[PDB]
């Protein structure tokens, strides 16, 4: 089924006991710190084997 | 619990796994803060049970 996925990470934090609208008044923020942890994870990965 | 939908010309709650459209009412939602912040946030009623009962 598709969903947007602003929705499904709502869901998400749902699921884990974190209100809704704490997804929603951070979302900026929270996809900041995941693109960021997603780079960081290449340098780990090209700087050691 | 459940997510907004609409059909193209109204506002609906419904649960997440089985279509049950519901009216939206201060009863199945809750608030938090002003729009400006929340990404795709769209205008519709949100109706208060409370007000025919005070109108008696
Ligand atoms: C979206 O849902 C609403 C409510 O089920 C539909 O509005 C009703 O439509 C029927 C048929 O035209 C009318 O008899 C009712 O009086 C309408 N109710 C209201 C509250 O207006 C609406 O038609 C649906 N939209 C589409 C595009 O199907
Ligand atoms: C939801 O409704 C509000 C008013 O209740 C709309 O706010 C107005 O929007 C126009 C265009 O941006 C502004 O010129 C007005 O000054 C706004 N009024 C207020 C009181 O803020 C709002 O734009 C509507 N949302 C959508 C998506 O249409
Ligand atoms: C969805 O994409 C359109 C452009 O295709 C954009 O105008 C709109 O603001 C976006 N809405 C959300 C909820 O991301």
């Amino acid at each position: 089924l598709q969903i947007p996925f602003a929705m499904q990470m709502a869901y998400r934090f749902n699921g884990i006991g974190v209100t809704q609208n704490v997804l929603y008044e951070n979302q900026k923020l929270i996809a900041n710190q995941f693109n960021s942890a997603i780079g960081k994870i290449q340098d780990s990965l090209s700087s050691t084997a | 619990e459940g997510v907004f939908v609409s059909n193209g010309t109204h506002w609906f709650v419904t649960q997440r796994n089985f279509y049950e459209p519901q009216i939206i009412t201060t009863d199945n939602t809750f608030v938090s803060g002003n729009c400006d912040v929340v990404i795709g946030i769209v205008n519709n009623t949100v109706y208060d049970p409370l007000q025919p009962e005070l109108d008696s």
